[PDB]
Formats: structure tokens, C-alpha cells, sequence
RNA sequence: ACCUUACCUGGCCUUGACAUGCUGAGAACUUUCCAGAGAUGGAUUGGUGCCUUCGGGAACUCAGACACAGGUGCUGCAUGGCUGUCGUCAGCUCGUGUCGUGAGAUGUUGGGUUAAGUCCCGUAACGAGCGCAACCCUUGUCCUUAGUUACCAGCACCUCGGGUGGGCACUCUAAGGAGACUGCCGGUGACAAACCGGAGGAAGGUGGGGAUGACGUCAAGUCAUCAUGGCCCUUACGGCCAGGGCUACACACGUGCUACAAUGGUCGGUACAAAGGGUUGCCAAGCCGCGAGGUGGAGCUAAUCCCAUAAAACCGAUCGUAGUCCGGAUCGCAGUCUGCAACUCGACUGCGUGAAGUCGGAAUCGCUAGUAAUCGUGAAUCAGAAUGUCACGGUGAAUACGUU
């Protein structure tokens, strides 16, 4: 949970949202059924021209409070051992201990 | 293996260097880090020094090693043997 | 257990012979919850029994069961230096359970084509005292009567 | 004709809202097709409680979503909208259809 | 006329209707043999009929849903017994001694945390 | 042995959630993050005002914040030059516009969080924990407070070893789910390390 | 796989990727360029913006100077918080009184009884507290409320589908209640607490299961989730980037999965679940491929549409005890999908090959009823990646004389 880790994940999220659409039509051109080979090649080279650290696959979502890479839950935004703290105090609406 | 939708995968800078190296024939190795790049059929007969993790190993390319990747000719672990 | 609180259950539903003992025998031959497979095996064995000859297959079944239940059982007990083996009479309920367990276990290891054939062979052979189960019963009986000194 | 869908995280206040909507509808002279309790949605979580290695020591949590359906027949006065601040007060999600 | 019973067994339920008839029997609008194929399910679904010796007189209409085949058969038996009780409500004893009126409460025990199954544990090597 | 959080296990029985709103998968995480951040910010700024409970309600696209404090005059002073500034600030943080009202808590010494505040502050002021904990128990039990328990753990005084000392009075049934136990935890950051303070307060039973 | 990432090799920054304080110079942005592995640097068509007390200012961007920032660096034997363990074991104490010179004792000992320091009866002790039990969730029966997207008993039509008109009967869903209390009877018992049986009931003796963890123990675990006392680095123990590593392999151990087959393997015909997830999503019908899959775009912010065909079981045919129509490892060739990118190092598909394995030494583990055994389904994490984890149903046993 170094501050550098959080800073650079924020940078990654900003830069992936920066383009966020050129990638879309470039993928559409590459995967198009009938698009000719030359368009395929131009799309490939254009998409590879983009910065490497600009794809959604490099985003590793962390705890928005501590930046813990592991034990993340997407229903909340919290990690494993901040969710329990929030839920015990009754902050989280709807969350209760259950047995069934 | 990569799908057949896009035949090869080659890096732009490595491809540019390879295509430059044909105006004057094979004389010097091309220094690179791109182990992910597949060898093309038209760069045969030229020597490429690929990164290893500590240095660059020189590989002389012949016709039989076309469909492979550069990183396949640079072992990243030593293991001289337990005994 | 220590509390002596175990209560016995009542599930006993012979479908088409209406014989109380065959349901428990099928429970003994059952493996891994597959009631139907054991059902089929036992019925096939009884069909083989009824077609080898004129004997009622069910009657041959309880005749074999009677001719295989042991009368006395040997119980081990360490007396402080050696483990002796006293005899004791077998409870009426334990006799039939021991008989079925032995019969099934020895039919498991015969070596004919299908398990139903193994079971049929065991019932035919033990119905007069010639199977492996009957000689195990004789071994238990002689072992028990060779320790009659303790008995009490 | 108008239909109302009600969603909440607990049963007391959703019951209160259903009761008040129904009684207002009865007072205003309209007809109501009875409230329908749709099956609740139960989503469960199992979370480790130690900061470090204790795998068998877990703790389990749950969220329940309760859903009710109302619908009215023969409407002439439309003040169910007029209670936009009151039909839903704190934590009730209300969906209106056939407005 | 008619009588209605609701049977329940192992997450399965059955609605049974008894009318005057000649033992037609129909489950989910198909015959008993087509539903329970060569097992004791026929025996268990018929048991109260012969114990009360009214197998031939009642026409039965059944709709069953949920569970497995044995659970469905148990549901049919339970519903049949309840409807038979409400028809001629004097033989409650006769079924009671047979244990048909009682509803079996056994259910699938839930999985527990740290265990493999509801009761099985990992192997426990001590060294 | 490790206990369970008394506030956590009594949710839906005697206790109520601080935040009361409905959200769906679109924006549940956003609302939860906003609630946590605004609670941290509000508790951080106005520590001087004795604030314990901060409830958040979210009707359609709007927020209402109710603050429980023992100093209404401090938060709302001379017509409230601070409440309006706080309103604009909290509207800057939260997406939705914010409505604020201040609800004072009568009997401040009966609130577990306020008692923890006071004990931690005294331990900051180098007061002997003996006297602090005794006086807290006495002031609580003198009026109401049908039971109370206080626990202080750490390097008490300046000893080069950490221990736990706890004082109890009345009856505090922790295994009873009908007991409206009010619980609080707080940290005192001293010159040698952290000292933890835990407070349980038992008001009484509830029926119906 | 890259990222995670904390490690290695090399390239590169020094108020710095991030905070506040000072100063000067300008908006932010958008420009599809070149060099480089990239970090980065040099070029770069466009409007130089908003509010104006027109003195200027805000946000944002860039450069300098210091106080600084920064550290997944050390100490868990300086700590907070959180957790395991004994142990869901039935115990652990206090106030007043009394006994002893004192440490201490009494209460809390004794006869019964209980799952229980549970209760009764006696008693220099009289009371209280934390534990036990009850309150809580779920499952098992019944009633009221309500009948849509759920249901179809009765009626009408029906292309024979709850498909339609319609119905409030039923199943079901979900809120409120009833019910189970040793309540009634016989016997024993100090005619007490209680115990053994019986009737009624869906359920009988804390009905089944779960949550609930007393005072303390182990200087138990965590400084790497977070927080933090002291110590340590500040041209590096801080920060940025590209390749590699965490996947190595003469060996040893722990936990699983698949088998060694005939209660079985293949082919054909057929029946019955629960639970859950889907708008940066699920992803149909039709069509194209042996296949993984590709095109397509309907429906659904969901009791409505999708994921989505449950499997074992049953019926028919074949195999006939063979290292085999068993077993599937390994390897060769050819592909699909995700992803900037499947060499190191992904998951699947087709064709071929077809290993060890014939029920396992000393030793050792789980399980008492819907349990063990066995069969399948779903979700979290997640671009892709589960034989693990957590849940869900189907079929369905053996045994307990007893405390040596
Ligand atoms: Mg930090
Ligand atoms: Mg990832
Ligand atoms: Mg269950
Ligand atoms: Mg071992
Ligand atoms: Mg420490
Ligand atoms: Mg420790
Ligand atoms: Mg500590
Ligand atoms: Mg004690
Ligand atoms: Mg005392
Ligand atoms: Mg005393
Ligand atoms: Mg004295
Ligand atoms: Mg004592
Ligand atoms: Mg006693
Ligand atoms: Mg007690
Ligand atoms: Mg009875
Ligand atoms: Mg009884
Ligand atoms: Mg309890
Ligand atoms: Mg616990
Ligand atoms: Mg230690
Ligand atoms: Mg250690
Ligand atoms: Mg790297
Ligand atoms: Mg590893
Ligand atoms: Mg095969
Ligand atoms: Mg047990
Ligand atoms: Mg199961």
C-alpha cells in the first residue's frame, strides 16, 4: 500500500479512460468479418502505436481506502478487512450477520 | 498459438529495423528486447541479439526457425545440474 | 455410547416378495446409495436360484441364513500381559447381521461373471454347508470352543 | 391504470409504505389490486476475519432485498405522485409504470 | 364431492384429488407406470390404498413438483393419506399406527465452514 | 477468547444502521464511499464539538445529515456562520445537495463514545488511568446507566510492558440479544505509544 | 503472461509519482511527427480561456529554493486493533459477615438430579456479577392478509400451449399470528428436584441445524491490511521504464483429483431438483464448421427474457475377465478464444500415440441419520485462467452389547 502504488494506479485509470474509444473502433476493425487485410494491418499498427499502459487489462482494482490488491469486493469498494470494520458499525446499509 | 485472424505478430520498431537491414545485406546483429516477436519468412540469414535477462544472445536465423519466436532461442534459467 | 440413548429406525419395505429379511439383505449388498442396482442383483440371483431347481428361492435363502449364523463369538480381552479370548453367546439380532455380512463379503471374491451369479453360487453352496462362509463359521465355532476355559 | 413497484432493504418500512399507499387509494375512491410480495433476493458473503493466516476463521454476511407490487384500477385522482416526498421517505426505491 | 390433500416430502410437493371412480390414477397427466418405472415407488404410492382397502373405489388426480423420484413418491403418499383422512375422518388411528400421517422432517444438512461436507473433515495429519 | 462486536450482532434486533438508503448495482459503491469519507471528514474537523452519532439519509438525489453533539452552540454559533459553510463544503464533497440539522444529545456523560472521548483525552493529559476510569464509572452510574464496563489496554503510565485493566459496575449481559448495549472504542496517541479504550454501557432490556 | 510486484539485470530522475508554505512564466486542452526497448527528449496546424473593483484574481500547467516528502526498511519481546488455541469446556469471581498470627478458607462443601455451578433438599454464611438457559436466523404443521411476471379446481374457447377469456379453489411466494409448555394419565422417587413409559399431535422431552467463545493461557500470529513508540536511508533502503523471476529440480513431506474395472465401459431411448447471477451485462432463434467456436440480433434494469441440456437412476443392444471397447498420463501434428502481447508461462478443440496402475509395507484419518458413500449445479475473485474455497440439491446405508 505504498503511496506510489496508488498514484500509479490512478495514473493508469486516467490514461485508460483517456482514449477509451479509439481502442473500441480499432478492435471493431480488427475483428470485423469483412474488412480487407490492409485495414486489419493499419488497425493493428495504430492500436499498437498507443501507449502500452493504456489498456483496461492492466487495471488491478484495489481498496479505495488502503489500496490492498487482495481481498477486493466489487459490490462494495472495500477490501476484506475494511468491509468488516464498516459493517460492524452499521455503516453499510443492509449488511447483517446471517446464519440460515 | 495466436489465432489466424492476424497472421503474424511483429513489433513496429523491430520490423522497421529488419526491413532496413536488407538494403545492405547481413553484416551486423540487431540488438533487441522483443522476445514476443515471431520470426518472419523474409528476415532469414541475419543475426539477432535478443535479450536474455542479463545480456543479449546472438541467434543466426535460418529457414527452419521461421515460425517460432525470438525468445525461444534464449534460455532464461541455467541449471548446470544438481550433481 | 456412554449415554445409551441410541434409538433404532424402522425402514423395511420389501416390494414384491413381502419378506422382511430380504430388504435388509439388499441394504447389505447396496454400495454408495444405489438401491436399484442392488435390487436388480438380488432379484437376478433369486431368479437363478429358482431356475436351477424346484426349491423356493426365498426358502433356500432363509435356509442358507440359518445354516450360516454363528452360535457363539470370541471376544478379546487383555488381562495384563497376554490377550485372552473369551467365548460369549451371540445375540439373536447379531446372528443375522453377521450371517449377511459374511455371505456378501465371501460372494464378493468368488470369480464368476456377474455379481448376481456369485451370490447365487454362494447361496447354493452354503445351503448344505460347503461354502467359504460356512467354513468361516466352523472356524469361529472351533476357536470359541477351544477357549471354553474362561467362558463363565 | 398505473402500477407501482416498491424495493427496500427491510420489511418494516416497506410494509409501512404499502399500507399508506393502499389507505390513500382507498380514501380517494379508487380500486386496488392487492399487494403482491415478490420473492426477496438474498446475496451472501464469506469474509476472512484475521489479518493474517487463519483460514477456517471466517464470518458470513448477507443482504436481503424486499420487493412489493401494487396496481390500481379506476383512477381519477392522481396524488400518489403528489406524495413524491412522502410515499418514498428514506430508503424506498419506487418505480411507476403506466403514468 | 371430491377430497383434496397436500403432501410434502424432501423439497417436493404434491396436490392430490380423490373422486368416485375406478382407480384410474394419473400423475402430471400420465400413467403411474410411465412415471415410476419398475421400483418400489408404486408400492409406496399405493400403500394407504390397500391398507384402507379402497384401491379400487377412488379415482385419483395428482400434480407433483420438486425433488427427486423418491421424494415425489413420498409426497404423493402423504397427500393421499391426508385426503383419505378428511374423507371419512374416523380411521386416523389406522394410518397413525402405520406412520403415514406423520410428516418426515428430515432435510439436507447445510455445509459448514472449514469442513468438506456437512460433517466430513480434512485428514488431520499431526506431524 | 475473542468476543463479537456488540453493535454488529445487534443490528436488526435492537440497533439500527447509521446509513438508511436504497441503491442498486449502478451506484452502491459510490454512495458507500461518500458516506465513509464524509463521516471521517466530519469527525475530523469538529472534534472540539462533542459529536458521537452521525446519521445519513438519502432520499431521491438528495442527502440529509443529522449530527448528534453535546455542543449545539459551537456548531451553530451566533446564527450559524459555520453551519452554512459546512453545508456548502459537504455539498462540494457529495454529488447530491446536502441538508443538515443538529440534534443535541441530552446527558452527554451517558454516551459511550463521549465517555471514550473523555477518557482518551485525560490519558493524553497524563492523568492516572485509575482516577479517570473510576470517575467515568461514577459519573455514568450516578444517573441511569443500569450497567457499565470500561477497559484500557496498552503501556499504561510509562511502564515498559503493556497490560489491560478493566472496571465494571452493575450488570452488563453481553450474551443477551435484547440488551441495548452501547459500545465504543477509541485510541489515545501518547508519548510512548497507543492506548486503547473500550466502553460498554447497558441501558436496560427491551420488550415489544 | 504484462500490470499485480514487494526480487534480479540494464536505462534513467533528485523538492521528486504525492502535501503545505515562496517566487516567476503561462490556461487546461488539441495537434495523429521523429529518436528511443520504454522511461524520456526534441518538433507540433488550432482557441489562448473564465470572473472582472480593469488595480487584478481563481482553477489548472511549467521552472527554481528550503523546510520536506517518501520507505512492503528493523523490532509482534515497546503497542493499538484484529485473530487462533484450550473450548461451546462449565466453570471464574466479588461485597458484607465469620474462622485462622498469617498465606488463606467459607460461600462454591454434603444426598440426589441435569446437556449445564440445571434444579431440589440440608448448611456460618447472606447476596450479587460474568458464564449456562431464554431472547435471534432457518427448517418441520396450521390460520388471516394478496393473487403478478406466480397458480389452473370449476366454466367457455382452443392451432391443444395456461395459449386466451376468466377463477381466488390449490401449489407457491412474504408479512402477521397459533402451536410444544413435562401440558394430561400410570409407576418410581425424601408423596421434592427429577426419572421410566403412555395417549393426543406435524413435531415430546434444550424437535433438527446455525449465530452466540466466561476469567485467563500460550511474551501464540500479524509492524506486510491499517495505525503507531523508538532506531535507520535521504544522488537512494526514495521514484520511473523494458526484459526476466516468483512456474527452477538428483530428492523428502502435507492436502487432494483420477483409476486399477462386469454393483462396469460404450451406443441408442427417456424422467425428476434446489440455489444463484445478468445494462462497461447476459447474450437467444436462424445460419456456417466433427469440434472448441464464428456471424446474427430478438428479450430483459428481470417470479416475465438469458445464463440453462442436471447427472447418477430406468429401458434396450454390445463387450465376457483381457493390461482389455479398463485407465488416462506423456508426446507429434492442426486449430479457437481472451488479451498490446499465450516462447519462458493460459484455458479449451480435432486427429494420432497410448505410460504407471491387478486394491497398495510399517503406520494412520473421517463419520452416529437425511449422516457416511456417491452424482451433478451455482457464486466470489476474474480480460482469460479451479482437481482449491464457499454454498445447493438428487440417491441413500452399516453399526453402537457396553465402559473391561
Ligand atoms: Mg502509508
Ligand atoms: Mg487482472
Ligand atoms: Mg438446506
Ligand atoms: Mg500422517
Ligand atoms: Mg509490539
Ligand atoms: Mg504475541
Ligand atoms: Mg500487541
Ligand atoms: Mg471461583
Ligand atoms: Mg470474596
Ligand atoms: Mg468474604
Ligand atoms: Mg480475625
Ligand atoms: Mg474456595
Ligand atoms: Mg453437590
Ligand atoms: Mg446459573
Ligand atoms: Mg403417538
Ligand atoms: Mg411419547
Ligand atoms: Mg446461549
Ligand atoms: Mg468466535
Ligand atoms: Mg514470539
Ligand atoms: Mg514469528
Ligand atoms: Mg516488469
Ligand atoms: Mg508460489
Ligand atoms: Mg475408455
Ligand atoms: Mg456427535
Ligand atoms: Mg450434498
Amino acid at each position: 500500500a505504498k503511496e506510489s502504488m496508488k498514484n500509479r494506479e490512478l495514473k493508469r485509470q486516467l490514461t485508460v479512460a483517456k482514449y477509451a474509444k479509439k481502442r473500441a473502433e480499432l478492435k471493431a476493425i480488427i475483428a470485423n468479418p469483412n474488412s480487407s487485410a490492409e485495414e486489419r494491418w493499419n488497425a493493428q499498427v495504430a492500436l499498437q502505436k498507443q501507449p502500452r499502459d493504456a489498456s483496461a487489462s492492466r487495471l488491478r482494482n484495489r481498496c479505495r481506502l488502503t489500496g490492498r490488491p487482495h481481498g477486493f469486493y466489487r459490490k462494495f469498494g472495500l477490501s476484506r478487512n475494511k468491509l468488516r470494520e464498516a459493517a460492524m458499525r452499521g455503516d453499510v446499509p443492509g449488511l447483517v450477520k446471517a446464519s440460515w | 498459438p495466436r489465432s489466424l485472424k492476424k497472421g503474424p505478430f511483429i513489433d513496429l520498431h523491430l520490423l522497421k529495423k529488419v526491413e532496413v537491414a536488407v538494403e545492405k545485406n547481413d553484416r551486423k546483429p540487431i540488438k533487441t528486447w522483443s522476445r514476443r516477436s515471431m520470426i518472419l519468412p523474409h528476415m532469414v540469414g541475419l543475426t539477432i541479439a535478443v535479450h536474455n535477462g542479463r545480456q543479449h544472445v546472438p541467434v543466426l536465423v535460418n529457414e527452419d526457425m521461421v515460425g517460432h519466436k525470438l525468445g525461444e532461442f534464449a534460455a532464461t534459467r541455467t541449471y548446470r545440474g544438481h550433481a | 455410547p456412554r449415554r445409551r440413548v441410541a434409538a433404532k429406525r424402522e425402514v423395511l419395505a420389501d416390494p414384491k416378495y413381502g419378506s422382511q429379511i430380504l430388504a435388509k439383505f439388499m441394504n447389505h449388498v447396496m454400495e454408495s446409495g444405489k438401491k436399484a442396482v442392488a435390487e436388480r442383483i438380488v432379484y437376478g440371483a433369486l431368479d437363478k436360484v429358482k431356475e436351477r431347481g424346484k426349491a423356493d428361492p426365498l426358502e433356500t435363502f432363509e435356509k442358507a441364513l440359518d445354516a450360516i449364523a454363528p452360535l457363539v463369538e470370541v471376544k478379546s480381552r487383555r488381562v495384563g500381559g497376554a490377550t485372552y479370548q473369551v467365548p460369549v453367546e451371540v445375540r439373536p439380532s447379531r446372528r443375522n447381521a453377521l450371517a449377511m455380512r459374511w455371505l456378501v463379503d465371501f460372494a464378493r471374491k468368488r470369480g464368476e461373471k456377474s455379481m448376481a451369479l456369485r451370490l447365487a453360487g454362494e447361496l447354493l453352496d452354503a445351503a448344505e454347508g460347503k461354502g467359504a462362509a460356512v467354513k468361516k463359521r466352523e472356524d469361529v465355532h472351533r476357536m470359541a470352543e477351544a477357549n471354553k476355559a474362561f467362558s463363565h | 391504470q398505473i402500477r407501482i413497484r416498491l424495493k427496500a432493504f427491510d420489511h418494516r418500512l416497506i410494509d409501512q409504505s404499502t399500507q399508506e399507499i393502499v389507505e390513500t387509494a382507498k380514501r380517494t375512491g379508487a380500486q386496488v389490486r392487492g399487494p403482491i410480495p415478490l420473492p426477496t433476493r438474498k446475496e451472501r458473503f464469506t469474509v476472512l476475519i484475521s489479518p493474517h493466516v487463519n483460514k477456517d476463521a471466517r464470518d458470513q454476511y448477507e443482504i436481503r432485498t424486499h420487493k412489493r407490487v401494487l396496481d390500481i384500477v379506476q383512477p381519477t385522482d392522481k396524488t400518489v405522485d403528489a406524495l413524491m416526498k412522502l410515499d418514498l421517505a428514506a430508503g424506498v426505491e419506487v418505480q411507476i409504470s403506466l403514468g | 364431492t371430491q377430497n383434496y390433500g397436500t403432501g410434502r416430502r424432501k423439497t417436493a410437493t404434491a396436490r392430490v384429488f380423490l373422486r368416485p371412480g375406478t382407480g384410474k390414477i394419473s400423475i402430471n397427466n400420465r400413467g403411474l407406470d410411465q412415471f415410476f418405472g419398475r421400483e418400489t415407488a408404486r408400492m409406496v404410492v399405493r400403500q394407504p390404498l390397500e391398507l384402507t382397502e379402497t384401491v379400487e373405489k377412488f379415482d385419483i388426480f395428482v400434480t407433483v413438483v420438486g425433488g427427486g423420484v423418491s421424494g415425489q413418491a413420498g409426497a404423493i403418499r402423504h397427500g393421499i393419506t391426508r385426503a383419505l383422512i378428511e374423507y371419512d375422518e374416523t380411521l386416523r388411528s389406522s394410518l397413525r399406527k402405520a406412520g403415514y400421517v406423520t410428516r418426515d422432517a428430515r432435510e439436507v444438512e447445510r455445509k459448514k465452514v472449514g469442513l468438506r461436507k456437512a460433517r466430513k473433515r480434512p485428514q488431520y495429519s499431526k506431524r | 477468547g475473542q468476543k463479537v462486536h456488540p453493535n454488529g450482532i445487534r443490528l436488526g434486533i435492537v440497533k439500527e444502521h447509521t446509513s438508511v438508503w436504497y441503491a442498486d448495482r449502478k451506484n452502491y459503491a459510490d454512495y458507500l464511499f461518500a458516506d465513509l469519507k464524509v463521516r471521517e471528514y466530519l469527525q475530523d474537523k469538529l472534534k472540539s464539538a462533542s459529536v458521537s452519532r452521525i446519521d445519513i439519509h438519502r432520499p431521491a438525489q438528495t442527502a440529509r445529515i443529522t449530527i448528534h453533539t453535546a455542543r449545539p452552540g459551537i456548531v451553530i454559533g451566533k446564527k450559524g456562520e459555520d453551519v452554512e459553510k459546512l453545508r456548502q463544503d459537504l455539498t462540494k464533497q457529495m454529488g447530491v445537495p446536502v441538508h443538515i440539522n443538529i440534534e443535541e444529545i441530552r446527558k452527554p456523560e451517558l454516551d459511550a463514545m463521549l465517555v471514550a472521548q473523555s477518557v482518551a483525552q485525560q490519558l493524553e493529559r497524563r492523568v492516572m488511568f485509575r482516577r479517570a476510569m473510576k470517575r467515568a464509572v461514577q459519573n455514568a452510574m450516578r444517573i441511569g446507566a443500569k450497567g457499565i464496563k470500561i477497559q484500557v489496554s496498552g503501556r499504561l503510565g510509562g511502564a515498559e510492558i503493556a497490560r489491560t485493566e478493566w472496571y465494571r459496575e452493575g450488570r452488563v449481559p453481553l450474551h443477551t440479544l435484547r440488551a441495548d448495549i452501547d459500545y465504543a472504542t477509541y485510541e489515545a496517541h501518547t508519548t510512548y505509544g497507543v492506548i486503547g479504550v473500550k466502553v460498554w454501557i447497558f441501558k436496560g432490556e427491551v420488550i415489544g
